[PDB]
């Protein structure tokens, strides 16, 4: 016996998350009304007419069991219910990986081909079947209450004009977390990267709490 | 003109001279007497160095004019690693 | 204006006053000159009495738009008309730049005749305005011989017709000075790329990467927790040191390594040898003298290839490989006329030159000439007279095609016949019909592969979506193999096609999905060689992941095409990334000796000519093509559509194909007498900037270097100071630099 | 001396300095600076063209910058106590 | 502006397309961790569903009667039981050995295949995976610190051929020290990048832990 080799380099999920997906359109320029983003923009209209042509050729002579709706149905079926969530302890081979139930049992079961494999690391929650606990999905982790403690929801109604008299402290902080986001050209044309870390200390009540109120009020970030 | 050919020969990068150097010679002379001259007038050893001529190696054997030469033709210098019989005789 | 104002808008102000235009407003001349364009469509011809008025107002609506910036609007106004002939006479020195920048980017969506016309126009602006080594870059895309001619003798600054030399070299296009031009010995030494050689080794010296690298050091089995295997280090041998010179392998004494290939081990292993010494046509030909004198069939023919690889991309005033291929072309044993026709193809791919097309051309039709040299001698002359429409090759290509039997056209070298006449008529177009109407009579299922393979080649690197509609018409129809051939050319001509400019590729990856999901294991079999084509030494992620993915198929074709052209998308980039990939599919593959040599081949490509090659087919801003390198991608892509029989099996000889294709990622800036001159420069990737007025900056998240630095795909250059004034504004190759009389004023 | 010219040039690599900055001067105004500091100035010297609407840093603002960051922020120097502790 | 209404008209109609075209293909949703359908081999899965049984991973413990025809092997089934099994018929006797995980099936829990050992997940993702942006040509004024680092760290795994051909033992360990700032991690970076060996980068706050003898057991399957 030899021991399987997987084919993905790294044991390590996608970094790249939330992209576009399927719908990762390019990036037409310029944005102004004009012929050449009609021609550009017809093209993509263009292809899309051959896509969609040639798809709907295939689906039409694809055999009834082989559906866009049947096969997410029978993927219902291969999945089955309920679906036991686990945690991905190793990822052996592409389709093969040690999970664990939330009884602390380890199972060496097959990842089918539905589950979205770049998902997969160690430690991260599994949808398992119920009877083979074979790997049929990755759960999106909710977001954790510590996550949200962090967060500021919503933005501080304090804004720069209501601090008086930091005009040379509202200056430099706007270069180091504002000016980088809005206007990162500046940087770049420059050659170097923005100011990394900023520090605010003062005597108690100066405004250093104020300050960042004011940034967090005016940031995209 | 009067029998004797312009050939504009071609020297390898190695020996740095000028690339763009002229050969006079008879036509009367076979391919032994011409692969000898041109290694004494750019300072080569005859032993190693093979001879393009009008598109086609330079046959030793047979002369020029019956070889195909014309006026204004170009030539090149090949230089060789282990003679042509040495070769041979390697393996 | 407020309403549809159709035919009324125009009709007051053309009845009306008759004063200044801009008087009435620039919201109001915008509504109005689009209007002018709306019922200039509707008029017909006789109505050639009612355009008096009409074009008065586009003499004043063009110069009122470069006045306010709006220039872009004003080009607008003449292509919807078709009267892009007058906006020449009114372009100024400060927009210049803009409206041929502009219109360029509209050649690539504008279908015929307007793609030439737009294209002239272009060029006019730029020869009024002394703009002529950017003049000359629209003719070379213009493929207009005659006007390169006229192009190239106009200009009196000998300075910027060595840089245009230059292009013209890099391009493989060769123009005949006459002795009169002054500066004509080091014109065609230029053009020659004779000294590609000396300056590709003076980037070696200077970028301290000279020494050689073994394929131990390319597969590093010491971090891993047979004739192929053999094999395939000769490849990597050879891609990993290629155009270098040297290598601790083959320039050593290589008998040893020489005979531990086997029966056609040796033919590429040979071959490889020339790939050390590629553009290095004096030295080069120095080592392999060694090799021509040996008894065994392999090895001379082998060498014999390695003659056309060693003068492939150089063009020498009086030509040393055919002298040495000539008279093996009619060789009574066939392995020597494979290493002949194949090499002198490689030695002069893009020349169409008429002697040795002569000498190759009764190969074909000889009878002792099997099938694998009779295809051959297509690739050849095929790579020869590449875009050309050359007749001659035309005619016997044709003639050898119906002379043969139905039996023997189901052999798959006859499939690189039509590759030959497609390559001959590589980019032309419309001129095939004549040629589409003699292919009917050849039988069938070759017929729908033959029409197929010239078809696509005729349309090559021109976006046509109307071209491509047809060939996922032949996509759709799925055969329950030998009548489905054809399918696989149909997927990658959707690859040959959408290469011109980028949004027609790229959605080609997402029709390329859906073809190696419905599509049939035939049909699919040729996705993997299409993502090569579409974006060959350009190494993105979404590519290398879709390759990645099917690397390890189930279908035995699909894992090789797939490993193969995740090797050729990264080739030459020296992905660290990619090379991982291929370290653990070396390991996955390592108990299978088919899967594993597509695995080693792949290395070898992603380090070709240690990270200083391309084989990207398109330089110039990746605006202009290059008919010779398609030739050898082709070559070899095409083959891979029978991996199992032609690369697998006796015909791996046919990966120096991609030799055609190999190019520095070069940028060197040279002095006025083309001495090295090594300065600041800024190299990263490369940003549109048709639109936005004012200065835009061209580059994005870039990084200062010295000059001689490799530009992989997709990435400008600018200089950094203004000490110099460069000839070209397309800082790729070999550009000259000018010093700036308004810099240390 | 010789390694803080060094990392001045690998830091201002990029930047759009003018033609005459002198680094060894630069380097000499910081006689114990860790490379982060350099980092720091080069990063500084830019900011202090980038407020006055330059596109291109000049040495007066790399001069600026090693008051602001070698004396100015000196008060916060890790390097006088962990000197001792290396 | 002439083309503002024309723009729309086939942005729209493209929108309507990539709406309509997700209809056919699929791939939407993905909060199950579900894969393009480009990827679903379900005739495969289907048989792997039922070819394929899963596996209990088990260590063993003892192997009884080695030497005979019938070695017995005792397993511990993590928190389910331990059991007296013997091997499969498709697995040979010297592959399993005391101490090492097995996959053990449900209903005679006979060892089908010999497993990994287990290593924490904390302790996996410490290993560095995508190399950083940093080469040697960015840290200035350490030349000769850098050779030391590389002759030790990179030129012995690189070219291990000029060591064991004079008996060189190669130092393996280097301790990198200086005042903050100086370029410790930055040249640390530098060699990961260059680095084709496998790079575990671990920080001394990352080995303490809430439990007695955590720290150490880290070090341990690190
Ligand atoms: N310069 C200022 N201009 C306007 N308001 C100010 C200023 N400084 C302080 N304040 C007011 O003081 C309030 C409380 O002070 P703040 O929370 O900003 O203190 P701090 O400087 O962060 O100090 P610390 O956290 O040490 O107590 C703020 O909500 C703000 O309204
Ligand atoms: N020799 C150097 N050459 C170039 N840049 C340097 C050098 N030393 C430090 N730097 C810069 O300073 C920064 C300081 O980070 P670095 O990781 O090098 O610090 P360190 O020595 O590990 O410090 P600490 O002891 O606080 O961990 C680096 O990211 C780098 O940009
Ligand atoms: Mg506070
Ligand atoms: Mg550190």
């Amino acid at each position: 016996y030899e021991p399987p080799v997987p084919t993905r380099v790294g044991k390590k999920k996608k970094k790249t998350k939330g992209p576009d997906a399927a719908s990762k359109l390019p990036l037409v320029t310029p944005h102004t009304q004009c012929r050449l983003k009609l021609l550009k923009l017809e093209r993509i209209k263009d292809y899309l007419l051959m896509e969609e042509e040639f798809i709907r050729n295939q689906e039409q002579m694809k055999p009834l069991e082989e559906k866009q709706e049947e096969e997410r149905s029978k993927v219902d079926d291969l999945r089955g219910t309920p679906m036991s969530v686990g945690t991905l302890e190793e990822i052996i081979d592409d389709n093969h990986a040690i999970v664990s139930t939330s009884v602390g049992s380890e199972h060496y079961v097959s990842i089918l081909s539905f589950v979205d494999k770049d998902l997969l690391e160690p430690g991260c929650s599994v949808l398992l079947n119920h009877k083979v606990h074979a790997v049929i999905g990755v759960l999106m982790d909710d977001t954790d209450p510590l996550v949200t403690v962090m967060k500021v929801e919503k933005a501080p109604q304090e804004t720069y004009a209501d601090i008086g008299g930091l005009d040379n402290q509202i200056q430099e902080i706007k270069e180091s977390v504002e000016l980088p986001l809005t206007h990162p050209e500046y940087y770049e044309e420059m050659g170097i990267k923005p100011p990394k870390g900023v520090i605010l200390y003062g005597p108690p009540g100066t405004g250093k709490t104020l300050l960042a109120k004011a940034v967090a009020n005016q940031t995209s970030a | 003109t009067t029998g004797i050919a312009t050939i504009e020969v071609f020297l390898p990068p190695r020996l740095k001279k000028d690339r763009k150097n002229l050969l006079e010679t008879r036509l009367h002379i076979t391919g032994r007497e011409l692969r000898s001259k041109i290694a004494e007038t750019f300072g080569l050893q005859e032993n190693y160095i093979k001879i393009v001529i009008n598109k086609k190696q330079l046959q030793l054997g047979k002369t020029l004019e019956e070889q195909g030469v014309a006026h204004n033709v170009k030539a090149m210098v090949l230089e060789l690693k282990q003679s042509e019989e040495d070769a041979r005789k390697n393996f | 204006m407020t309403m549809s104002g159709e035919r009324e808008c125009l009709k007051y102000r053309l009845v009306g006053s008759q004063e200044e235009l801009a008087s009435w407003g620039h919201e109001y001349v915008r509504h109005l000159a689009g209007e002018v364009a709306k019922e200039w469509q509707e008029l017909d011809d006789a109505e050639k009495v009612q355009r008096e008025p009409l074009l008065t107002l586009v003499k004043e609506i063009v110069p009122y738009n470069m006045a306010h910036n709006a220039e872009h609007e004003a080009c607008d106004l003449l292509m919807e008309i078709e009267q892009v002939d007058m906006l020449e006479k009114d372009i100024d020195e400060n927009a210049y730049a803009k409206v041929c920048l502009y219109l360029t980017s509209c050649v690539n969506y504008v279908p015929e005749p307007e793609n030439s016309a737009l294209l002239r126009c272009a060029l006019g602006v730029f020869r009024k305005f002394s703009r002529f080594p950017e003049a000359l870059r629209l003719a070379l895309m213009l493929n207009d011989m005659e006007l390169v001619e006229d192009i190239f003798t106009s200009c009196k600054d000998v300075v910027v017709q060595k840089q245009m030399a230059f292009m013209l070299g890099r391009h493989g296009v060769f123009l005949e000075l006459s002795e009169d031009v002054e500066e004509y010995e080091d014109l065609t030494e230029i053009m020659s790329n004779v000294q590609l050689n000396s300056n590709f080794l003076a980037l070696a010296r200077e970028l301290d990467i000279m020494e050689p690298k073994v394929p131990d050091d390319i597969y590093k089995t010491h971090l891993e927790n047979s004739a192929r295997m053999n094999l395939a280090s000769s490849f990597v041998n050879g891609f990993v040191n290629a155009a270098f010179g040297q290598d601790k392998l083959l320039t050593d004494d290589g008998n040893k390594w020489l005979y531990k290939n086997k029966d056609h081990g040796m033919l590429s292993a040979a071959a490889s040898l020339g790939m050390i010494l590629l553009w290095d046509v004096d030295g080069g030909l120095t080592q392999i003298d060694k090799y021509l004198y040996s008894s065994e069939d392999y090895i001379k023919s082998g060498a014999l290839l390695a003659c056309g690889i060693v003068n492939s991309g150089v063009r020498n005033e009086c030509d040393p490989a055919l002298a040495l291929l000539s008279d093996y072309v009619l060789h009574n044993s066939n392995t020597m006329r494979l290493g002949s026709i194949f090499g002198l193809g490689l030695a002069y791919a893009g020349s169409n030159r008429e002697d040795v097309l002569t000498l190759l051309l009764p190969v074909m039709g000889d009878s002792k000439s099997s099938m694998e040299v009779a295809g051959v001698t297509a690739l050849a002359c095929g790579m020869i007279a590449v875009g050309s429409c050359n007749g001659d090759v035309t005619s016997t290509i044709l003639q050898t095609i119906m002379e043969k039997s139905e039996t023997e056209l189901k052999d798959t070298y006859a499939r690189w016949l039509p590759l030959g006449l497609g390559l001959n008529h590589l980019g032309k177009g419309e001129a095939i019909e004549a040629i589409l109407a003699a292919l009917e009579v050849v039988s069938e299922p070759f017929r729908s592969f033959a029409n197929t393979l010239v078809d696509v080649c005729a349309y090559a690197g021109s976006g046509n979506v109307l071209k491509v509609q047809q060939l996922l018409h032949i996509c759709s129809e799925h055969f329950d193999a030998d009548m489905g051939a054809h399918q696989g050319v149909a997927v990658l001509g959707i690859a040959l096609i959408a290469m011109g400019e980028e949004i027609g590729a790229e959605m080609a990856l997402r029709t390329f999905g859906h073809l190696l999901r419905y599509g049939e294991p035939t049909l699919r079999r040729a996705v993997p060689l299409a993502l090569a084509l579409i974006s060959v030494s350009n190494p993105r992620l979404n590519i290398l992941d879709t390759l990645s993915k099917f690397s390890h198929d189930a279908d035995p074709e699909v894992s090789y095409n797939s490993i193969f052209a995740m090797g050729m998308v990264g080739s030459g980039t020296n992905n660290a990334r990619l090379a991982a990939m291929l370290r653990q599919l070396a390991q996955y593959h390592a108990k299978d000796p088919n899967n594993l040599f597509m695995v080693r081949l792949a290395q070898g490509l992603t380090h070709l000519g240690k990270g200083t090659l391309t084989l990207c087919p398109y330089h110039s801003d990746r605006q202009l093509m290059s008919q010779v390198a398609v030739a050898g991608l082709l070559t070899v892509l095409v083959s891979f559509l029978d991996v199992r029989n032609i690369i697998l099996g006796k015909s791996h000889y046919v990966l120096y194909g991609l030799v055609a294709a190999m190019q520095p990622r070069m940028l060197v800036t040279f002095d006025e007498e083309l001495r090295p001159l090594p300065v600041s420069v800024r190299v990263g990737q490369a940003v549109d900037v048709v639109g936005q007025a004012g200065k835009p900056k061209t580059i994005t998240g870039f990084q200062t270097h010295t000059t001689p630095v490799l530009l992989a795909h997709g990435e400008r250059a600018e200089l950094a100071t203004e000490e110099f004034l460069p000839v070209t504004p397309i800082l790729e190759g070999f550009v000259i630099l000018r010093k700036n009389p308004n810099y240390d004023l | 001396l010789e390694g803080r010219t060094h990392i001045f040039k690998i830091h201002a690599r990029s930047m759009s300095v003018e033609r005459d900055i002198r680094f060894e001067l630069l380097a000499r105004l910081c006689p114990n600076s860790t490379g982060a500091e350099i980092r720091s100035v080069c990063t500084e010297a830019g900011m202090f063209a980038i407020r006055a609407r330059r596109k291109i840093a000049t040495e007066k603002d790399f001069l600026e910058a090693v008051n602001k960051v070698i004396k100015s922020y000196a008060k916060f120097s890790a390097t006088p106590r962990y000197m001792t502790y290396n | 502006s002439t083309y503002s209404r024309q723009i729309k008209q086939v942005e729209d109609d493209i929108q309507q397309l990539l709406k309509k075209i997700n209809e056919l293909t699929g791939i939407k949703e993905s909060d199950t961790g579900l894969a393009p359908p480009a990827l679903w081999d379900l005739a495969a899965d289907k048989q792997t569903l039922q070819s394929e049984q899963p596996l209990q991973v088990a260590r063993c413990t003892k192997i009884i009667n080695a030497d005979s025809e019938d070695p017995k092997y005792i397993i511990n089934v993590k928190q389910f039981a331990k059991f007296v099994v013997d091997l499969s018929d498709q697995v040979a006797p010297t592959d399993i050995e005391e101490g090492m995980r097995v996959g053990v099936d449900r209903n005679k829990y006979q060892i089908h295949i010999p497993l990994p050992p287990k290593i924490d997940p904390t302790v996996t993702m410490m290993q560095v995976e995508e190399k950083p942006d940093v080469t040697y040509s960015d840290v200035g004024g350490c030349k000769e610190q850098i050779e030391k680092l590389r002759e030790v760290v990179e030129t012995p795994l690189l070219h291990p051929e000029r060591f064991v051909n004079l008996g060189i033992e190669p130092p393996k360990g280097v301790l990198l020290f200086g005042p903050p700032g100086t370029g410790k991690t930055l040249c640390a970076r530098a060699v990961a990048n260059r680095t084709d060996a496998c790079f575990i980068r671990v920080i001394g706050s990352e080995l303490v832990q809430k439990y007695v003898g955590e720290g150490a057991r880290m070090v341990r399957e690190l």
